[PDB]
């Protein structure tokens, strides 16, 4: 299947109570592989899958001095924009930054992407061509006219197109075990009675790896998307993943609705049914 | 300035059988800004051996964080996850269910 | 592995 390596980045200030906080996790698609916390009594990058511990000295030294550049530009960028908007001391700010490659099958390069954000809200982007920037407002307008004049993209392209397509096909080769396997969902539906006339059907997929999956309800085939709730893919916590679907529906009517089910892991897309 | 509020989900990796070793999860996702307290309840108490995924966030900016702990499902015993943020008024309490 | 090159705003 296809492939991702994603670095999150977030800073956090805290007026009055020393140095902002700053977070870096990596991740290979949904497996997550190294962190750093300023907080933390270590201050190293540090291993978060089995597969990465493998990598020598070198390697943890040398992500850890760029953990700790990542933080320390951080902490100055929360100063300037502060700045750049006029804001006080008095609340604390946010800022992330994530950055990445994906790839398809093949293992070469789909696309590249280096987004960064202020108080969650878009601030600069790489373009599609990783030439040129999207700025979200004004404030960003002038971090668009230094990143040009610093030629700030070409050095990310050379990043994303290249050093960062070399290092996930090393993860995915590493790593292979975890991170070239697909895990089907293993599929069922719940049914309660939530009153003498309407019952709960929750649809479920337990169990599967990559996270992307699809959960639909259809109503004599026609989709209840409107009608359906639809919970956050979330992890199981062993490298899997669950999510449901519900719809409330008038009992004795059951046999209308049916759940489909579409993930990589599946040979063809699944439909349960009630009869 | 963004808030997003919680969106808290409390469940076990397993399906759960009384007896039998399983881990209790509290997901939190979706939320801005990061500062979040999280915590898992027995019989409405503090679980104090309480982990945590290390922050992230999605592709829309939102963080997310697991809070997780080993416990023996039983019968008698209610678990919860108790979630407090910028945008709820009052700690939020969700009950874990085990027959959804 | 991570980035270098990696300026202030
Ligand atoms: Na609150």
């Amino acid at each position: 299947g296809s492939h991702s390596m994603r670095y999150f980045f977030t800073s956090v200030s805290r007026p009055g109570r020393g140095e902002p906080r700053f977070i870096a996790v990596g991740y290979v698609d949904d497996t997550q592989f190294v962190r750093f916390d300023s907080d933390a009594a270590s201050q190293r990058m540090e291993p978060r899958a089995p597969w990465i511990e493998q990598e020598g000295p070198e390697y943890w030294d040398g992500e850890t001095r760029k953990v700790k550049a990542h933080s320390q530009t951080h902490r100055v960028d929360l100063g300037t924009l502060r700045g750049y908007y006029n804001q006080s001391e008095a609340g604390s700010h946010t800022v992330q930054r994530m950055y990445g490659c994906d790839v398809g099958s093949d293992w070469r390069f789909l696309r590249g992407y280096h987004q960064y954000a202020y108080d969650g809200k878009d601030y600069i982007a790489l373009k599609e061509d990783l030439r040129s920037w999207t700025a979200a407002d004004m404030a960003a307008q002038t971090t668009k006219h230094k990143w040009e004049a610093a030629h700030v993209a070409e050095q990310l392209r050379a990043y994303l197109e290249g050093t960062c397509v070399e290092w996930l096909r090393r993860y995915l080769e590493n790593g292979k075990e975890t991170l070239q396997r697909t895990d089907a969902p293993k599929t069922h539906m719940t049914h309660h009675a939530v009153s003498d006339h309407e019952a709960t059907l929750r649809c479920w997929a337990l169990s599967f790896y990559p996270a992307e999956i699809t959960l639909t309800w259809q109503r004599d085939g026609e989709d209840q998307t409107q009608d359906t709730e639809l919970v956050e893919t979330r992890p199981a916590g062993d490298g899997t993943f669950q999510k449901w679907a519900a719809v409330v529906v008038p009992s004795g009517q059951e046999q209308r609705y049916t759940c489909h089910v579409q993930h990589e892991g599946l040979p063809k897309p699944l439909t349960l049914r009630w009869e | 300035m963004i808030q997003r509020t919680p969106k808290i989900q409390v469940y076990s990796r397993h399906p759960a059988e009384n007896g039998k070793s399983n881990f209790l999860n509290c997901y939190v996702s979706g939320f801005h800004p990061s500062d979040i307290e999280v915590d898992l309840l027995k019989n409405g108490e503090r679980i104090e051996k309480v982990e945590h995924s290390d922050l992230s966030f999605s592709k829309d900016w939102s963080f997310y964080l697991l809070y997780y702990t080993e416990f023996t499902p039983t019968e008698k015993d209610e678990y919860a996850c108790r979630v407090n943020h910028v945008t709820l008024s009052q700690p939020k309490i969700v009950k874990w269910d085990r027959d959804m | 592995a991570a980035g270098i090159g990696i300026l202030t705003v």
